[PDB]
């Protein structure tokens, strides 16, 4: 599954829910602190839409139990995420990634 | 991938004007530590957005002055094909002309 | 190192007799003069009627009423005597022996603060 | 396995792409073999700088320190502005240590981007983790947030026991550190980023305690020495601004907590001559008279009944006539003077027999006596003065004196304070004499200056009787692009103090460790006290004074080099106004200037013509053309900085030889050390520190886990190795072991007490402590455990070593027996094998590469390839490395622009920089270090890999391959390639 931990307090009433569109700029690393993402450095937030599963299971549940204006951190074990089939140029397909998220803007 | 196409053409039009203007200046510390390391690049990257088409029509207009002002003018700065120049720089130029 | 205590008094009521012990164990080097002092309870801790060696006895602002003071050089003992009770005499009281004899010092600051204080004992009138 | 080079990168080229036909196949596979595993290959991103900043207030115990020890301090959070420039701010509050925390510009333990928390010798707070050693470890807190506006943060430190503990706006943390080491001084300090507003609190006039100090704790207002004075600086610097621009500063004289205690001799143990009951009892004498008159000048009287306040003299007599308690008293003052005068080195006793006859003492009219009446006439002693000898024996005496009332005060509880509170036991005083302010130190030299002239006036026979050289030098260079070979050129140097300053021109294979004109590679001058020195000092013009300029000047047209000072030639002595003829070209030469402790200096250039003085009146018309004149940009310099560094042996070291014999049977492969000048002339002797050029990786899950057996050949995880120290070398002092990438001690007597270790212990809800995980930076056998475990032994000492990546316990054995050093560590942490040798023979160790017994040799972890091979092999890559003291680093073109000011008693100190600051950062895998983008230029093999790396990257991402494009989008970044394209330098 996914692991929960807060970085900073949000709003924590209005949750997101299935057809509505949230933006994130999140940072995801390697389980040994190898950095792979970061939508910093993209300028521009990285937008998705629950229930089309566009995005892995696993950030989806952790966007789904968050509330806006909080940053928090998931931990996602390979179950949830890409797993033995991940990409052969950026991470190894056996790794937990730790995402730092801060949802904002719910649509 | 996908990255701003006209943030990358005014940074890259910034960058080749003060290029030209350390070139026309006779400085002892190109960039790079060469003439050919501190335009050639420049080049290779001008041509290639101006292939892409990304570049509008006030912008080829600038690239004409800092190519030559005098004889590129509508009715001071050393124009790019005045300076000595080495052999990647002219073969950059000569594909720009073409 | 010169480890000092004072042993009695306790309460008592007005006129009530009080032996107050001064002991000091240590280097028997600069022992000459002592003295004691009074605090009273959120105040300022004054000089009580200062005795050194030879029973030389000197006295201040705050004797009035029973002070006694003798001292033994022998057994290095000096005993305060706390007969007259005053309400404004509840206080506690420390005792403190130093090198500088007769309240003078003709060296300065080091010497002076070549002193040695007691834990001391709290006094109180009824 | 072969390490690092480009030709096999042009190999992998090669196969990439080919005829202008594009292999998706072998590219696909060349991305999946080395792409995701991103080891092995260099990485690079961009970061933002980090600076710290200090209260100035230093506290540490020690054997009779005077540092109360229980201090505490508070920190005000106002504005804080998160992922500012695409990047977390950062910040962070804690306490440092004053020896090991050296935190500079960039190069951080691992990704660049240090602060407190970030090393063993400071320790930091953050919003909810607790950060010490590079090692976060998130804190339960009743609220768990990082540092936001309006923040309170309390920070209190003990020493009795070693605690150091938080609290956050109001609400304990449950996280703390002890067992640390207690040798040196803590500091307050705070680490920042751009766009950060803080505000110190420290008690009393200054700032004020939003929340009561816990009990028994004291502020840290009160810990100011009495000649100091509160005000914010950073760690350390090697640069500042100043009216003329940038001003290097040299290294920083720090005290040390054995400095806090005093140090006295025993004086009253010596016997004295005869002296004491004839002319000691005349000093005596006359200091009754002074005295006496000192009461009279105050109003005191002559009243047998002795009252302070009715001012009255208990003799009442012009001599003394005072009793045993109150003459003895004055006699054993004067003595234990005189015990004090001859413990200094000092005689005692007369040398004049008839001065005493000579003294006529003072007069004084009937006014000064009074009431029964005292007027001992001052015995005059202007016939001997004190000399400046007589004086500094008073200073000593003094001294003296106040170390041994502070070792009584300390002996007895006394604890310093900048106020006075005698009822906590505290005086201002308590500091040492050498600590004292000017006040305090007359009131204890004024009397013993009288009892001297009391001395002289009878006419006495008195009469007077590498890592710090490292540390306490410093030099600065340039980029050795601008290697001048020809022409002349011209440069100047204003020496703002008169301290040794050390300028002239270099050739660019300079050593860091080598000091400025002690070899033949620097022709440089020394001004403070006036001399040119190369291969050694040799007279030539003048010293300078606080704020001269040096005209440093050398024509290659005519091989010389010429100094002025002030728009004046230096003269040598033959009559040369050259310091140095016939100075062949070689490689060229470059400017370099070396300041010592404590001082500071400006160093010009010829970019700024205008600013360069004195440049009409001798550089012009003799046509040394200023040096860099035309360049637009800054001249980029390097720094000799002073941390240690594990560095590969270099193989013409005189003094040690690395002989690599391997492939023998019945003996596993080894690495063999010798001495090659042991038992010769100039055989230097000393501590030396080796290590492995590669490490071992623990695995991510601590998840338990005659002919060997091959099934636990596959099924076991330990790994082993073995040390062969030979014959004649000490089997103490030396240790076998794994020590961490960041580790590093250049102790010349290292011990394994030396080691750092701190203990963070977590408390839970209910108080108790868990996860009391020990971060320690490094982990080795102990000397007398070798020893111990065994004149020298004829067979060599056998030094087995068993790493479990599995589990984490980590076991040693010293020759077939398992010495008790053993640890444990952390999943995801990486070791070097390091051995610490104090050589005392030709033939010293010999580091080996050997399994055992269902024992799986060092090469299987150390080699992917190899996991599964049983057989031992060292391949070329597996070389030794030595701590090197001293390596050269390039100063940032641009510094954070940090404005501290005092806001008032209330807010106290606040500090704010709000300037952006970003810098690429290229990070060593397997060495767990990063350095400078920029720092490449001199180092052109790291370049040059680098190039070719990109080359692969060109190679595999050619040809429209879309995939590869955006695999290859995570290693290099869109930001990474602006920032590089807007690159200058």
């Amino acid at each position: 599954g996914v692991e929960i931990e807060t970085i900073s307090p949000g709003d924590g009433r209005t949750f997101p829910k299935k057809g509505q569109t949230c933006v994130v700029h999140y940072t995801g690393m390697l389980q040994n602190g190898k950095k792979f993402d970061s939508s910093r450095d993209r300028n521009k937030p990285f937008k998705f839409r629950i229930g089309k599963q566009e995005v892995i299971k696993g950030f989806e549940e952790g966007a789904a139990q968050m509330s806006l204006g909080q940053r928090a951190k998931l931990t996602c074990t390979p179950d949830v995420a890409y797993g033995a089939t991940g990409h052969p140029g950026v991470i190894p397909p056996n790794a937990t990634l730790i995402f730092d998220v801060e949802l904002l803007n719910l649509e | 991938p996908a990255i701003p196409l006209e943030a990358l053409r005014d940074k890259a039009l910034r960058m080749l004007g003060e290029a030209v203007r350390d070139g026309g200046q006779h400085a002892r510390d190109p960039v790079g530590g060469s003439v050919e390391f501190q335009f050639v690049p420049v080049l290779k990257l001008v041509s290639t957005l101006l292939v892409m088409g990304i570049f509008g029509d006030e912008d080829v207009k600038q690239i004409l002055k800092m190519i030559e002002p005098e004889v590129f003018t509508e009715e001071l700065e050393e124009g790019l094909l005045q300076m000595k120049l080495p052999e990647s720089v002219k073969l950059q130029m000569c594909n720009l002309l073409e | 190192q010169v480890q000092l205590q004072e042993s009695g008094g306790g309460l008592m009521q007005a006129g009530g007799s009080l032996r107050l012990s001064c002991t000091a164990s240590g280097s028997i080097f600069s022992i000459n003069s002592m003295g004691w002092y009074r605090q009273a309870p959120g105040k300022q801790r004054e000089l009580v009627a200062t005795i050194t060696s030879g029973n030389s006895i000197n006295y201040a602002d705050s004797v009035k009423g029973r002070f006694t003071i003798s001292r033994d050089n022998a057994k290095n003992t000096v005993y305060l005597q706390m007969n007259s009770l005053k309400p404004e005499d509840t206080a506690v009281y420390y005792c403190n022996a130093d090198r500088v004899p007769n309240g003078y010092n003709p060296w300065g600051t080091p010497n002076d603060e070549y002193d040695y204080w007691g834990q001391g004992t709290q006094v109180t009138v009824s | 396995k072969h390490g690092r080079n480009h030709k096999v990168l042009d190999v992998l080229c090669s196969l990439c792409v080919c005829n202008g036909v594009a292999v998706r196949s072998n590219q696909d596979l060349i991305t999946e073999n080395l792409l995701p595993g991103r080891e092995l290959l260099l990485q690079t991103n961009l970061i933002n700088y980090v600076t710290s900043i200090r209260p100035n207030i230093f506290v540490g115990r020690a054997e009779g320190s005077t540092q109360y020890g229980k201090w505490y301090f508070e920190v005000m959070v106002d504005e804080v502005v998160p992922f500012l420039t695409a990047q977390a701010t950062h910040l962070r509050v804690g306490w440092a240590l004053t020896e090991g925390y050296s935190p500079y510009p960039g190069g951080g333990e691992g990704w660049g981007g240090n602060g407190v928390g970030d090393d063993l010798y400071s320790y930091g707070f953050d919003g909810l983790h607790l950060w010490t050693g590079h090692v976060a470890r998130p804190v339960t807190s009743p609220g768990q947030h990082l540092l936001a506006p309006e923040d309170v943060v309390s920070c209190c430190l003990d020493l009795s026991v070693p605690s150091i503990s938080f609290r956050i706006n109001g609400c304990p943390v449950q996280g703390v550190f002890e067992a640390f080491n207690l040798d040196g001084l803590f500091f307050p300090v705070v680490s920042f980023s751009a766009g950060v507003k803080v505000r110190f609190l420290l008690g009393g006039r200054h700032g004020e305690f939003k929340f009561l100090p816990p009990p028994g704790y004291a502020p840290c207002h009160e810990a100011v020495l009495p000649r100091e004075r509160l005000r914010l600086e950073p760690i350390k610097e090697y640069r500042r601004e100043g009216p003329r621009g940038p001003h290097l500063v040299g290294p920083s004289r720090c005290l040390s907590h054995t400095d806090f205690v005093p140090c006295p001799v025993d004086t009253v143990q010596i016997v004295l001559p005869p002296h004491l009951e004839r002319i000691r009892e005349k000093l005596a004498e006359n200091i009754h008279e002074l005295w006496a008159l000192t009461r009279i000048e105050q109003g005191w009287t002559y009243g047998p009944v002795r009252d302070d306040n009715k001012r009255l003299h208990p003799c009442l007599v012009n001599f003394h006539s005072l009793p045993e308690p109150e003459r003895n008293y004055n006699l054993q003052m004067s003595g234990e003077t005189l015990k004090t005068l001859l413990a200094l080195g000092c005689h005692v006793g007369m040398a004049d027999e008839k001065a005493e006859d000579n003294l006529k003492k003072t007069k004084l009219p009937k006014t000064y006596m009074m009431s029964n009446g005292y007027k001992p006439a001052p015995l005059d002693l202007s016939h001997v003065r004190l000399t400046p000898a007589q004086t500094t024996l008073v200073d000593r005496l003094a001294e003296n004196g106040h170390n041994v009332w502070a070792r009584d005060r300390v002996a007895q509880g006394w604890s310093y304070s900048a106020v006075q509170d005698i009822p906590a036991r505290r005086n201002p005083r308590l500091v040492p004499y050498r600590l004292l302010d000017e006040a305090t130190k007359r009131s204890n030299r004024d009397s013993l200056c009288q009892a001297v002239r009391t001395l002289l006036g009878y006419g006495y026979n008195i009469e007077p009787p590498n890592q710090s050289r490292w540390d306490r030098v410093r030099i600065f260079r340039a980029e050795k692009s601008y290697t001048v070979q020809s022409g002349r050129w011209y440069f100047e140097f204003e020496a703002v103090t008169t301290g040794e300053m050390r300028v002239g021109w270099a050739r660019p294979e300079l050593r860091p460790d080598v000091e400025l004109g002690a070899d033949e590679l620097a022709y440089v001058f020394n001004g403070h006290r006036g001399q040119r020195w190369h291969l050694g000092s040799e007279p030539f013009g003048r010293p300078w004074q606080s704020g001269d300029v040096v005209g440093c000047m050398i024509d290659l047209t005519e091989n010389t080099i010429i100094f002025t000072l002030n728009g004046e030639v230096l003269m040598s002595d033959s009559g040369s106004e050259t310091a140095f003829r016939e100075i062949e070209i070689g490689d060229g030469f470059l400017p370099v200037c070396s300041l010592g402790p404590g001082q500071v200096g400006h160093l010009n250039l010829g970019q700024d013509v205008s600013s360069l003085r004195f440049f009409a009146i001798c550089g012009l018309q003799e046509g040394f053309e200023p040096f860099a004149i035309n360049m637009q940009r800054p001249v980029t310099t390097w720094f000799s900085k002073s941390l240690p560094q594990f560095e590969p042996v270099p193989p013409e070291h005189p003094h040690y030889e690395v002989a690599r014999m391997d492939g023998t049977v019945d003996t596993p492969p080894c690495l063999r050390l010798a001495h090659r000048t042991w038992g010769s002339q100039n055989s230097l002797v000393e501590m030396l520190f080796l290590r492995l050029s590669l490490p071992v990786q623990f695995h991510q899950h601590f998840r338990c886990t005659n002919r060997d057996d091959p099934e636990i050949i596959l099924n076991t995880t330990t790994y082993y190795y073995s040390v062969r120290v030979f014959a004649g070398q000490e089997p103490s002092c030396v240790w076998v072991g794994w020590v961490t990438p960041d580790y590093h001690q250049h102790d010349m007597n290292f011990d394994l007490s030396k080691v750092r270790a701190v203990t963070v212990t977590m408390g839970d809800e209910q108080g108790n402590v868990h996860s009391s995980l020990k971060c320690s930076n490094c982990y080795m056998v102990w000397g007398g455990d070798f020893v111990s475990p065994g004149r020298i032994s004829h067979t060599d000492l056998v030094i087995g070593c068993l790493v479990d990546l599995a589990t984490g316990l980590m076991t040693f054995t010293a020759n077939g027996k398992e010495s008790n050093t053993f640890f444990q560590v952390e999943p995801n942490t990486k070791l070097f094998p390091a051995v610490f040798v104090l050589p005392t023979h030709q033939n010293v160790i010999q580091f080996e590469l050997g399994k055992q017994k269902n024992i799986m040799p060092l090469s299987a972890a150390m080699f992917l390839s190899e996991r599964k091979n049983p057989a031992p092999q060292c391949p070329p890559r597996l070389e030794v490395q030595m701590l090197m003291p001293v390596s050269w680093s390039r100063m940032p073109n641009h510094f954070l622009q940090v404005e501290t000011r005092r806001a008032g008693e209330r807010l106290g100190w606040a500090v704010q920089c709000q300037d952006p600051l970003t810098m690429m950062a290229l990070h060593i895998p397997e060495e767990n270090r990063c350095m400078d983008i920029l720092e490449l230029s001199e180092r052109l093999d790291l370049q040059r890999f680098h190039s070719h790396t990109l080359r692969l990257y060109r190679a595999v991402c050619a040809l429209g391959n879309n995939r590869v494009a955006h695999a290859l989008c995570s290693h290099v970044d869109q930001a990474q390639l602006l920032h590089a394209l807007e690159d200058a330098h």
